[PDB]
């Protein structure tokens, strides 16, 4: 059904809450305050009169207000005690901070909170997870940092620790947030409802799954929804186990080979799905398909100042599939009016080590101008004859000037100088990268998404 | 029959025997060996010329999982005569190799001449349900395990895909200037054989192997459909 | 003997400039801003003075017996100079210039060798940036002013990244021993360089980027790299990794076999470890540098998160390692302060809610564990914790451990983590931004104590 | 010398040797092959022993299956006769190497490393699969015994669907000795061992190929 007033709530009650603020539940309410949130915060305990300079409740239904979201923070033995207080109160939706669940054995437990939050006509959250954040709304609900950096990525995670460290890790890799949303023990809203919502979301542009596994009976409808987002927004999955227990020894050849592992691959191949397998990849392609439009053909241009660093881009691409042609020849001859005689035209465009900040600027510039080119990926190498800043804003001028919106990644190598540079790069939301393999990885991520939408397109194409 | 299913859950059975499955295959429209189960040395003879020379002889026994190995198969049997040799030499290598072993009788099927042996599966995930496998089949199958999946039911797109990402794939484009076989036959395979799944809820792992494709058509030689 | 190389009495630096913008001048810049010890001798036709030096017109003109000459001049004028530092009786010439045969001018690069050989002396390149050796406080090259000093030996073939990543260096905080531009390679090559490196004290790791060896020469790298290996650890980033088409040759073995896949054997004979990317080379070069090789499989993973523990898990059976049941001794040892429900199964999950303290007493007591052969400490920041509190722990448990155990740590955070990580490893202590890359790091000590089993057995008598 | 084969066939201007002289140079480096022999064919057949295969001998042998010039599995006087004479309108005898697991072993002249050893489940399928390994001559024992371990059809080798499993020992030996023919000789650019049948004990090379330079 539908989740606007989850990420959009008029009200939210944190149940939990303490004057010691070494409690959970009073982090949750730290960071729902400072965050910015607009509504209506309402702290529940039940000896507290007021925290934070709130009105304090000691019960949800004694709140004199629509209450749509309650955040729980209390023990699991009395989580039933505040979902029945909740169902009364008319809320809308249960998110459950605490743990002792599922994931410790007690699923009678879980699936009992479930159907009483049904009974209600409410839905739930986790339990086991440490909330959610919705920036466009100025809501954190967590115990998590106070802040991110607001983008269009949004980031579902079925991992706790995990999902909260990498919530900080948005910051330093300058990735820009819309959401981030702890799915936890996953016992009643998931990833396919998560998805239905981030579908819609304008506000949301790429979307971020860290993934353990899904419920039995619900991978039909991962991919059938999955693969309708696909065709719009990209999606990145981490996929957690990915490592076959091996030799299932079943009753035929299909039971014993096939495991679950390449199902999911193949699962995620169908949905248009791009699988990540570490962290530093999926944070990668997702900073490049968060700032850039997906190539619309193949005239892919590399253009280096040293060679050796073409080669490292070239082996990159190669083993993504991608294999770069001649350039076309008006950009040859455009480039070779300030370029050496002895500079390289193979693709890698090798302009050579001596090359000064502003064939990096004219070279850019001519490449992106250039009706036959679909996408660049600039390489530099730190020589005394440039300076990192000096070839950075090259490219950023360059890129205004073009008007246009090409795919365009960077790969710098150099000591303080080119770090403070990439940075630069990336705080004006220029994907850039401190080598020439990550660089080619990320522009490999948006072919790959190209080509998984493509994927889609022809399954789906009317016979 | 399609019901073939049901009699046998009915019936305690965790499998169909060969010719059953055959039989249950061949009703969704995927080509088979043609087979009958012979009850005597005369009904073995009379099958083999209602399926036309050479043909081979399998015993069915539930306490023998290894045919070969009891000398419980017979190849290439030319004439009426040396199907009655075989018949014979079967019964008596079973009850000589492994005599508490019943017989329930022997199988009369069609020769496949050789080709590109080949795999189908299908298998039901918990989380996604019916799945179809392809790849490389005859003996080798868990060698290499050179395969694909797909969660059916499969589109055109991904019977087509799911064919050209496996490494043997050269095989069917002409190898060694081998004759390319027939991707169409096996791609209608692969989506019938989805289309078992999605229909048939009892249905817990099947397999198609091996599975012959030759230039125009295919055949599948042996099959093997675990219920639940 | 490249003794007289990297340890030279004193140095010449022909194609010096009162114009500093100049290569020749860079260079001697670097030489005085590192600290060279020896004599110092710029070499200019007009110049009197250099840099507050005693500038010759030629280095035969030169009253010292010079023993290295770095050659900044224009092409058409290096075989000149070659003749001067012969009849001066240098030992080695480096020549920065470019020009030679790698824009097809084979005759004059051949010409330029047969000469320096006929003086008795060697070539360093041509087409190169230079050399550096931080033993000697020797920094003749036109790149960074700086490197941290260790015990890795950078050797490289490519001269725009390889001063590129000399400086990356710094960055990554890996703590050189020597830089060496090895360019057109048209005399003193990889073999020799290795040669040298296999007895210099000062060097435990060798990094080399290698776009290709000269031929007839790949017997002789396999011989001389394999025996290092013994002893001391190769890194290779091979450029050029792509298979061109395929060969119609007149045999099955001509039609299959690939120039790629050839190096990869021959790298797998020398027990080097193949990098794919530059990141790569970086994260276990550090991790070699700073940690001996395990001496057995029992590698023990320590999170407080199992997602963290998963991903290490994948990255390590991706790399053919997999995980063993913890001892039981172990088990006890830290059920003395972690809940009951954290997991034992390695990755020794200590749960979400560890706090500091937890870090050094898991990390110090599978560190003593006689049973331990390894340890990837994993942490994820919470509020509960300080990444530094925890870094500060990992320290301390090392420092009583007895350093004699291989150690990577992945921290996956904010700010604080990424100043943790850097901690960490500016006191020499492996450690990453991601599970993945602490995992991958440790794979590579693994690779390595694997590519010595592989050499002593080929080699064994 | 087995050296004089390869100066004999260099000046006949002959850019390989014949299968009957490659396999004595080959086994006079102590590699295993059907022993050979050059009416003259029966009395050869009763010499090496039944069964036998003949295959002709001419200046052009392009494809020989294709032209019906091979006659396999003859296991009487009566029926080597047939071939002898039949096979001439479409005197080179060879012992019959019954089934078995079919490897290939090649020699390459590679331009950086020079003497080059592959190895991988042969027969007609090898160059599709391509699962093979190699490595620079000259080999040590643990070279040997690593590229075998390291191709993915290695399982054929210990025992496969209660096969039984062949001599990896001598596999081993017969690489290693590949790679000295490498070595000691220059004029030799290819060499083609395929297929070389692997049995429970020892193993024996079918048919041989060695180009020259
Ligand atoms: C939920 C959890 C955090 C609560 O632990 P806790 O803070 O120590 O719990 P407490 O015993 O203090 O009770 C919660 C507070 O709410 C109050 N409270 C209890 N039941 C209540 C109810 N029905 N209504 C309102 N307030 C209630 C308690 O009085 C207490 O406040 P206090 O200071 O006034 O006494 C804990 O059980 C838990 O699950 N921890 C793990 C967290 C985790 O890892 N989550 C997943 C992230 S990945
Ligand atoms: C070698 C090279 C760097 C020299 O460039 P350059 O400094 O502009 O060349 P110059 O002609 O100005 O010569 C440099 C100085 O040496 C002097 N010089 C010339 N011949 C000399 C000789 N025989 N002895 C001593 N000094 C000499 C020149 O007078 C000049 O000094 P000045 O400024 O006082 O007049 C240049 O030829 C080159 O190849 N550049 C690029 C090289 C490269 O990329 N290397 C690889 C990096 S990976
Ligand atoms: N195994 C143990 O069982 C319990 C279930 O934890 P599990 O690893 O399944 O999820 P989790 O809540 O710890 C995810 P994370 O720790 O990454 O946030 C824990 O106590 C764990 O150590
Ligand atoms: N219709 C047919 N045409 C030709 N050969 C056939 C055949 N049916 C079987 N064979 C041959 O007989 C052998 C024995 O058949 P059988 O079905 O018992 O075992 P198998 O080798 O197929 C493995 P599995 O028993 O698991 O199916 C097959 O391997 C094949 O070589
Ligand atoms: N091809 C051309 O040949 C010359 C030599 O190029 P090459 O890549 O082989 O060496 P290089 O010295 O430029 C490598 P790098 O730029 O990484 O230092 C260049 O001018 C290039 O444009
Ligand atoms: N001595 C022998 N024992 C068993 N089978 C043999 C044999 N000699 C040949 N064969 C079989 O007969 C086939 C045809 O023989 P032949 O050697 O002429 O062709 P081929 O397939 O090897 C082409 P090429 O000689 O160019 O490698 C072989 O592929 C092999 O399967
Ligand atoms: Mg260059
Ligand atoms: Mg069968
Ligand atoms: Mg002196
Ligand atoms: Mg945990
Ligand atoms: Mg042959």
């Amino acid at each position: 059904n539908d989740l606007e007033r989850l990420f959009n709530p008029s009200a939210i009650a944190v149940v939990g809450a303490s004057k010691d603020p070494s409690k959970i539940g009073s982090q949750i309410l730290r960071n729902l305050l400072s965050y910015g949130f607009k509504g209506k915060v309402y702290p529940i305990n039940p000896t507290a009169d007021e925290l934070m300079g709130l009105k304090c409740y000691p019960k949800v239904s004694d709140v004199p207000d629509k209450v749509d979201v309650a955040v729980i923070s209390v023990p699991s033995d009395k989580v039933l005690g505040v979902i029945d207080d909740c169902g009364k109160a008319g809320v809308k939706f249960a998110v459950v901070i605490t743990s002792g669940f599922k994931e410790v054995g007690n699923e009678e437990l879980e699936e009992e909170l479930v159907r009483r939050a049904h009974s209600y006509g409410m839905r739930v959250l986790g339990p086991n997870i440490f909330g959610y954040l919705y920036a466009p709304a100025r809501l954190n609900a967590t115990f998590g940092p106070k802040d991110v950096l607001s983008g269009n990525v949004a980031f579902i995670s079925q991992s706790g620790a995990l999902g909260i460290a990498l919530m900080g890790y948005t910051v330093v890799e300058n990735i820009g947030i819309s959401s981030i949303v702890s799915v936890g023990n996953k016992a009643d809203l998931d990833d396919v409802d998560l998805l239905d919502f981030f579908d819609k979301d304008p506000n949301t542009g790429v979307i971020m799954i860290y993934l353990e596994g899904i419920a039995p009976g619900r991978g039909r409808m991962f991919i059938d929804v999955a693969s309708r987002v696909s065709l719009r927004k990209p999606i990145i999955v981490i996929k957690a186990g990915r490592t076959e227990v091996g030799a299932r020894a079943a009753a035929s050849h299909t039971g014993s080979i096939a495991g679950s592992v390449a199902i999911y691959e193949s699962a995620f191949k169908q949905s248009g799905i791009l699988m990540a397998k570490s962290v530093e990849d999926a944070f990668d392609w997702t900073k490049a398909l968060s700032w850039n439009p997906i190539p619309e053909g193949e005239r892919l241009i590399v253009l280096t100042n040293g060679g050796g660093a073409g080669v490292q881009s070239t082996d990159t691409f190669a083993d993504n599939g991608i294999y770069l042609s001649k350039p076309p020849e008006s950009l040859i001859q455009e480039i070779k009016k300030f370029v050496p005689p002895f500079a390289s035209f193979a693709n890698p465009i090798d302009i050579t080590g001596m090359a000064p900040d502003d064939w990096y600027y004219m070279g850019t510039l001519a490449a992106l101008k250039n009706p036959d080119v679909d996408a660049l990926t600039v390489l530099y190498c730190q020589t005394a004859v440039t300076t990192p800043i000096g070839v950075a804003k090259g490219i950023v001028d360059a890129i205004k000037e073009a008007g246009n919106s090409k795919p365009v990644t960077v790969g710098m190598v150099g000591g303080p100088e080119v770090a403070e540079a990439v940075s630069f790069l990336n705080k004006q939301r220029i994907a850039a990268y401190p080598t020439p393999e990550r660089a080619s990885s990320a522009m490999s991520a948006l072919y790959a998404y190209a080509r998984a939408r493509s994927y889609v397109m022809k399954s789906l194409a009317v016979r | 029959s399609r019901d073939l299913l049901l009699k046998a859950k009915e019936n305690g059975r965790k499998s169909l025997l060969e010719h059953e499955a055959k039989y249950f295959i061949s009703s969704y429209g995927i080509p088979v060996t043609n087979i009958r189960l012979a009850k005597s040395e005369e009904e073995a003879v009379n099958f083999s010329r209602e399926i036309g020379f050479p043909v081979v002889l399998k015993i069915v026994s539930p306490q023998v999982v290894h045919k070969s190995d009891v000398g419980g198969v017979k190849v290439n049997l030319r004439s009426e005569e040396e199907v009655r040799k075989a018949y014979r030499e079967i019964i008596e290598n079973v009850k000589r190799n492994v005599p508490n072993a019943e017989i329930e009788g022997i199988l009369v099927q069609e020769f496949a001449p050789p080709g590109v042996e080949l795999i189908i599966g299908l298998l039901r995930d918990p989380q996604f349900g019916p799945t179809v496998m392809f790849g490389l089949g005859g003996v080798f199958v868990e060698l290499f395990r050179d395969v694909s999946f797909r969660v059916a039911p499969l589109s055109e797109q991904d019977a087509e895909s799911m064919i050209k990402e496996v490494k043997a794939y050269k095989l069917l484009t002409g190898f060694r200037g081998m004759e390319p076989v027939d991707i169409e036959a096996i791609k209608d395979a692969l989506i019938r054989a989805g289309r078992i799944g999605v229909e048939n809820e009892e249905i817990a792992e099947m397999d198609l192997n091996p599975v012959i494709a030759y230039p125009k058509g295919i055949k599948v030689v042996d099959a093997r459909i675990i219920l639940r």
